[PDB]
């Protein structure tokens, strides 16, 4: 009664399928009868080790839902962005424009504002 | 999310579901009272069940299903057998005097007190889930509430849907195999509706299937059960790709734009190739590259209409189980190199490849096997063409003598419907002529 | 300071992409969980051109996957390395494209194609500066083809002087997988040829005689498929990364290989490509790498450019090696073979050196050819188009929802003429 | 280039256990299915004979 | 690569497809239950380690299907590729090819077509009938004209029992066994003809076994068809296939006659003396006082010598036979050929059958020679056609279905160009 | 330096083929997984020659294995040695060769002959330079012949300047194994003479006269015939590959042995061969060693050397030996009869003598020889093909391969010419 013994699997495969005991609701091998009517053939026997499926690959979607839930995302911000530098330096920074924004090399003939 | 729903409509459609609703319950879990019977044990990953099923307040699983019948004696061998504790029990809508092989009163005269009924219980259905991938109806040509108020069904459920897709399975008549002399009467008249309103109007003849059992299989005798465990195992491989993950997947509405060129060339073929006894699945290999030379055998079709006479619009190929996809590309340029298989001179692409990893599951008391392969090989094809010129001809013999047309006359239809779906019919065996000269 | 922003599109992208991120973060020394338990010490010194920080000391990468079906992104995060992409970042739909390209360009992908842009200017933002996009889709299905467009030309016209790049899945000859593939593909590449700059030509039919003839697979699925383009997205970017001798980052590879600007369908290949029969027995020199590279069987798109000139030609090499080995064995190259060799350019070849190899092999190249061969496959999609629309085949799928008929009519105009544009530039 | 040998041919060995192995086991589970077969053909005659 | 996929038409095909693949089926390791690469030449796999003979059992007669599955055989040959008629054809070309033969192609053509997937690069087609019934010159006839219709330049042998001047088994016979005739000079490439009465000789004066059953000269044929299509799957020291002779015994796309002989016809009683060298087995060939055709060859032509041997076999000593052969004249020489030999070796020797006929043996050599011998012994069946078709004799069950009168004599004049021809080659070159 | 790639084809030369790489790597010591095993350093000078130095201290084979058969791989793969073999060497065909030339030439020589070329052009390609070159093959057998003489061809039209050269077999000319086999090997070896520039053939008929009458050997295998070219074959290029105190190249003993470039038709036999008997008993002296190459109870090839006189000899040496002796013996032979010699040209050899014996041997020789014998086996087939081509039976196999009937008359005048041409060289 336990389908890992008889067949192998593939581990992930839930307890149901492992189990086949449990599918208790199915018809219970009446002996024949002559009133027996034909429809009711189907569904007359209950599954047995032999018919589980081997492998199963269902397809989940709780990460779509705890994902999806409300809306997508969306920007809704005030324009926020720094313009960054060129130069790669913490204290140099330059731009397309302020092309004049850099610590000066302390030169000794002059000021540096005098070239 | 991904669902359908499946409307069966008369004492075919209902023994098409008495098949079906057996053989969905057996590959999820479920039982037949529903009680997805995991006992306090831990379980994750799931909800593949969501196309066929709803889980209820209080576990238990109930189908997307209404049933129609005009028939009571049908139905209530469902309220009595073994499957009375799963269908909600408004859904198995119950007519009270039928239609007794007639097209004007399954869609004139009696249908008229009960289509207020289904309406209401379809949108009931409806409003119930998110999304709706299409129905999948299920109907018979050759009777009266099978193909009247099938035909009635139709035209008012593609008004107020609309751009939902739908799809139709279909009992066809035979040459030689009938069961009635109205049978040509109402398979002409049907036309009206599953030309204008339907998407995809798959095609079944009874004929095959009472000869493609008594040749690969070694059973002879074979009675209606098993005609419905074949096409059980057509709908459970169209819809596989939406539960079942694969690595080529197809949903109802990709194959859709694949199969049909025109908007009136909607009568595409299916065929399963695996069909073996299980005895003989013992002995040969059924192999990757075996099982898609069967599908355009001769022998092997669904419609006994000859395949080596029309040439091929569209193919769709639906695999299940463990197949690799460079196998897959082997297979088909095989065909195109043969050239006794006939393609159109505008298609030169040719094919539409699935695979789902699911493997094709087994039923208990079934004659067919257990295979770790299979494919559904959908085509729509010119030789289906030569499939009317069985029927027109079996219906102007019967309207010049005007022999079994009072009945009809005197419940609300007039004489003008006749002659009208004769000329519909004779209409499109040019359309199905007009695109197979080359250019 | 030079990072880039890598979308997905579609469901191939997904299968591509996928891959691509377990294949960078065995180079850079990153666990599922996203902290960092590496070996060396520059590996992570230029980790920002990809990846990002977070809080205590965990690097989640930066991408955006964009699907019209919900069924891939429960796929992408069940996957191995599924766990560290971001959850805002996953964007899809709720009805799926049905292999149109018309839905996946009009009426079921423009809802989401405002969604997507919103992550990514949330994702540029955060830029020191950008040295481009980078996308990855299929000229096969809808979704990919379709709404995978309709982010280039968006992104494009609003980050003008960036440096666009793609990968593309080009349809197959004649071993095909899609009914309606001709209307999909030429209706892109109408609009893959002015807003790109540069864009790849993956063959599926080139990706599996790579594994039977010099791999020597016995079952070759798609989860190595994915591997084989997913080595050289790595080895294009290389330069970018990890130091070296004779760098060319994503940029200067494009400025000396396309000479006029509509000519820039590359076709890419890898160099050690060696059966694990064979790996005793192939020899480590750069002479051996290099006869791999131009050898017609590692060509990965679907024409043997032995038919034609190579306009310009790039090989980057990764490893340890003289330089001088590099220089010399491409003139070897070009003197041995000289009709095959466009002869208004007197130097065909572009050359790269970096010093970190992919993990498990001594040295590794890729090569990118601009041959004049891939006309033959824009002649091979187009006369499978001049058949369908003849007496218009399959065309009331895309006419009924908007797309009128002369904007396929159009195409042709605009792809008749880039069959022309090789053959003028072929010779003389 | 030698770590990468041994590699090489520990992937050869991999390969050639998973191909034993799932040769042996289905053809195990296979006989196991074909007597289900046999005890169930029995038992639908003799329900034959009783009815 | 190797695989010799055949089909069987016939009572005769499908009792032959047994007492033959006892020798096959016991060459490999095959018990009879189907369980456990040079078995992938015939035998099919499953997934799960079973098997499946690429033939199938093509008959009409509703008989000899149900009694070769009785035996111990059963699940061997396994029962989809038993193809079975509802009534017999009954020595009726029109029967079995017309009214009847057109009833089954449907069947033929899947089991046939289905077959093709299974090898790696097929050889080709040896296919197994006989002549003295309809059934097995009907389907056969249709088969080759389908088939060769749809796949062309593929192999296609024949096995059958042709009528020795003595002693037959239906009255008419040289009737419906020279219609048949008609295809295989057309849709096939060669053809073997071994009749009984020659194996009726040996099988007392080489075994030491008064009173054989068919069931006993059915392995015989055996003992051929093993060392001529085993040559495929071993590596021998030279390894030689049937595409090989198929081109090296036609000269002419009429004259594709040989003649089969086989080495080790000894007795338990005489087992005690053979030495087993390579001369004695193929003066055991080359001798045809003691061979599987009834045609003494001492007015024929000695063109084309195929030798396959199997087992302990020595290039040196083969070497020295066939120079042995040359020595003597008693076998004359041929203009136009100077040498015309073949030397196959295989290193597999042939396996003793419980049950079998013959004692412990090392050494195996079987020859087919083209020669005219048995092409100037036609004329015997030729000639007594003519003794029958001049008195208008049961040609009203034939000509209900369509053999009209014009086909009988369209086969006298094809057939008598045949002789012709043969007269013109007998002319020395 | 200098460098050797080979081509290899078909099932006959493939068994050749496979015991000559198990005899080239006896003396350069390689093993059975391929790695150093060399006992001594001056055997480990010009390995280069055949083997790549493939990482690890290994070394491949520079060869290509091909058939349109795999059921005579396995012949291959599955031998003593067959673990040198690269599987990418190894290109392997679907269809059988049918036992035809004109199937494996002009029908299944068609589709593979793009497929090897390429191979062939991308190993001979990373050369410094390509020394010699050879070929394993048959004249008997089909695709050995087919496959075997066309790629001979389309490799001499892109590499016409290095030297090619053929190792091939004619059937047994005394007892046949095809019956019409100057169908067979007429038909190649007319494609033969301007593809290649040098022919060395050896006969079964010589190799079966050895170990009866002169080794006492009785039962020889084709492992056995294997042992008298393996070593024979690799007995010509000593002087280039182990170094020696006279050393001589390839290319350079083809230059010094003729003043006129037409013909070329050699026979190969190795020297050193005595009974197992006599072991001990016949081991004297280097006299000991010429006495066999210049008598004919060393029968090379089936052609026999009394019949006609040489126009030149050659006779090769390995190892320590002496040099006032060499000049006695080329004498004292040339004193007591001079009719095997040419009586206008006085001075034919070429004495090339090693440093380096094989082991198990001190003085090893090959003979090349050079006369008017190679005319008395086609004459006989003049007088076979003749007789069959006066009735033209199996030419119905010819005229549906691609073919008429005049290539048949035409070639046989391209070799009855030759035997005129051999004919007055041998006169005046
Ligand atoms: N394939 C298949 N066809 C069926 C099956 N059962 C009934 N049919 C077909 O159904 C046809 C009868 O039409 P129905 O749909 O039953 O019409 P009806 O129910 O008899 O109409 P009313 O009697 O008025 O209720 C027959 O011709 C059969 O071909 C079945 O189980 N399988
Ligand atoms: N040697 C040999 N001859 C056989 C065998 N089986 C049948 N025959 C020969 O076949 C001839 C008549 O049998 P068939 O050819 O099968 O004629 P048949 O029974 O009418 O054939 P069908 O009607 O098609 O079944 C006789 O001459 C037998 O000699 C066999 O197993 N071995
Ligand atoms: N290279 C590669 N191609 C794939 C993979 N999966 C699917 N494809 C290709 O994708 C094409 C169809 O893609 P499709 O699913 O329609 O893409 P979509 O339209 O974005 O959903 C086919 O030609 C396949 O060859 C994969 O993993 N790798
Ligand atoms: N010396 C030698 N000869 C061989 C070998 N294999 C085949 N042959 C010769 O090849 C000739 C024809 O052989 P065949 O198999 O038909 O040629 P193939 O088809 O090209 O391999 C015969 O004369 C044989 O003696 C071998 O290993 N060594
Ligand atoms: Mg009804
Ligand atoms: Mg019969």
């Amino acid at each position: 009664e336990k389908t890992s013994d008889w067949y192998r699997v593939s581990e992930d495969l839930p307890a149901r399928f492992n189990n086949p005991a449990w599918f208790r609701g199915y018809r219970t091998k009446e002996p024949p009868s002559v009133y027996r009517t034909s429809n009711q053939a189907y569904g007359s026997r209950a599954p047995t080790v032999h018919e589980m499926p081997k492998v199963f690959y269902p397809n989940s979607y709780k990460f779509s839902r705890q994902v999806a839930v409300g809306g997508m995302f969306q920007n809704n911000t005030l324009n926020v962005y720094m313009e960054k530098s060129i130069v790669t330096g913490p204290d140099n920074y330059i731009t397309s424009y302020d092309r004049l924004n850099f610590h000066p090399s302390y030169r000794v003939c002059r000021p540096s504002i005098c070239d | 999310m991904r669902e359908c729903i499946s409307v069966h409509v008369g004492q075919a459609g209902v023994q098409i579901g008495n098949a079906c609703w057996e053989l969905y319950c057996l590959e999820h879990g479920i039982q037949p009272d529903g009680q997805m019977p995991s006992d306090k044990t831990i379980g994750g990953g799931d909800d593949s069940f969501n196309t066929f099923f709803s889980e209820t307040g209080a576990g238990k699983h109930v189908p997307r299903a209404v049933f129609v019948d005009l028939e009571p004696t049908v139905i209530d061998e469902v309220r009595t057998g073994t499957y009375r504790q799963l269908f909600h029990p408004e859904q198995l809508i119950t007519g009270k005097e039928d239609a007794a092989n007639n097209y004007a009163r399954g869609h004139y005269t009696i249908g008229k007190e009960l289509i207020d009924l289904v309406l209401d219980r379809i949108r009931k259905l409806a409003d119930q889930c998110t999304g709706l991938q299409g129905f999948l109806i299920f109907h018979s040509f050759g009777g009266g509430t099978g193909s009247g108020f099938t035909s009635l069904l139709m035209e008012r459920l593609s008004v107020d849907y609309g751009k939902k897709s739908k799809l139709e399975f279909s009992i066809y008549p035979a040459p030689q195999v009938s069961t009635a002399v109205v049978e040509p009467y109402n398979s002409i008249l049907t036309t009206h509706t599953t030309l204008e309103h339907s998407d995809c109007a798959f095609m079944v003849d009874n004929e095959a299937i009472y000869d493609i059992c008594r040749r690969n299989l070694d059973i002879e005798r074979p009675t209606y059960t098993n005609l419905n465990r074949l096409i059980g195992q057509i709908v459970s491989s169209i819809t596989a790709s939406l539960r079942f993950d694969g690595a080529l997947n197809v949903d109802l509405t990709e194959f859709q734009t694949n199969l049909v060129p025109y908007p009136r060339i909607h009568f595409p073929l299916a065929t399963y190739a695996p069909v073996i006894s299980a005895e003989k699945a013992y002995h040969e290999q059924l192999s990757v590259a075996e099982i898609t030379n069967a599908c355009f055998e001769p022998a092997n079709q669904m419609v006994k209409c000859d395949p080596r006479h029309g040439k091929y619009m569209a193919c769709c190929l639906l695999y299940r189980g463990d197949v690799v996809p460079k196998d897959v590309n082997a297979a088909i340029a095989t065909i195109k190199t043969k050239r006794t298989i006939q393609f159109v001179d505008w298609c030169p692409t040719g094919f539409k490849v699935g695979i789902n990893y699911q493997p094709p599951t087994v039923v208990p008391g079934g004659d067919l096997a257990k295979v770790q392969r299979a494919v559904c090989m959908l085509s729509n094809t010119t030789a289906i063409a030569e499939a009317w010129a069985r029927l027109d001809h079996k219906f102007d013999l019967m309207y010049a003598k005007r022999a079994f047309v009072h009945w009809y006359v005197g419940e609300g239809m007039e004489e003008g419907e006749f002659s009208e779906a004769r000329e519909d019919m004779a209409a499109l065996e040019k359309d199905y002529e007009e695109v197979g000269m080359d250019s | 300071m030079r990072e880039i922003v890598h979308l997905q599109a579609g469901q191939c992208g997904n299968q591509i992409g996928a891959k691509f991120w377990e294949v960078i973060s065995d180079e850079h020394g990153i666990d599922p969980t996203g902290t960092y338990h590496g070996d060396s010490d520059l590996q992570l010194e230029r980790i920002n051109v990809y990846y990002n920080e977070a809080t205590g000391g965990k690097y989640v990468p930066r991408a955006v996957l964009v699907d019209l079906e919900p069924g891939t992104m429960d796929s992408v995060r069940s996957g191995p390395f599924g766990q560290i992409f971001r959850p805002d970042n996953f964007v899809f739909g709720q009805s799926g494209a049905g292999n149109n390209w018309a839905k996946g360009h009009y009426t079921e992908g423009a809802e989401l194609v405002d969604s997507v842009l919103d992550v990514v200017r949330k994702e540029a933002e955060s830029c020191d500066c950008l040295q481009g996009f980078q996308l990855t889709h299929s000229l096969g299905g809808g979704t990919g083809s379709g709404m995978g467009t309709l982010l280039i030309s968006k992104i494009r016209e609003e980050y003008p002087d960036r440096i666009m790049n793609t990968f593309s899945v080009v349809p197959s000859p004649k071993v095909s997988d899609t009914v309606v593939e001709p209307y999909n593909a030429t209706l892109s590449v109408h609009q893959l040829v002015e807003n790109t700059d540069e864009t790849y030509c993956i063959d599926n039919e080139a990706l599996y005689d790579i594994c039977f003839r010099t791999l020597k697979l016995t079952t070759p699925t798609y989860g190595d498929l994915n591997h084989l383009v997913s080595a050289t997205m790595s080895g294009v970017t290389t330069c970018l990364r990890f130091p070296g001798q004779l760098n060319a980052d994503l940029r200067k590879l494009a400025v000396n290989m396309v000479p006029f600007p509509r000519l820039h369908f590359f076709m890419p290949g890898f160099a050690p490509l060696t059966s694990r029969g064979s790996q005793q027995y192939r020899a480590l020199t750069v002479p051996e790498l290099t006869q791999q590279m131009f050898d017609a069987k590692n060509m990965m798109a679907a024409c043997d450019p032995r038919h034609g000139r190579y306009l310009t030609v790039a090989a980057v090499f990764r490893g340890r090696m003289s330089m001088k080995e590099v220089d010399e064995q491409m003139l070897n190259v070009q003197n041995k073979n000289s009709s095959y060799f466009v002869e208004w350019i007197p130097n065909n070849v572009k050359t790269a050196v970096c010093d970190i190899p992919p993990r498990g092999l001594k040295m590794s190249a890729t090569f990118i050819g601009n041959s004049t061969a891939i006309q033959e496959l824009f002649k091979r999609i187009s006369e499978q188009f001049t058949a369908m629309f003849r007496r218009k085949a399959f065309l009331h799928w895309y006419t009924g929802e908007g797309m009128d008929e002369m904007e396929f009519t159009e195409a042709e105009s605009n792809m008749n003429d880039l069959v022309s544009e090789y053959q003028q530039y072929q010779d003389a | 280039n030698m770590k990468l040998m041994q590699n090489a041919l520990q992937s050869l060995q991999e390969e050639t256990d998973k191909k034993k192995q799932k040769k042996e086991d289905m053809r195990r589970e296979q006989k196991i299915y074909y007597q289900y077969l046999a005890q169930r053909h029995e038992e639908e005659k003799a329900q034959e004979k009783e009815l």
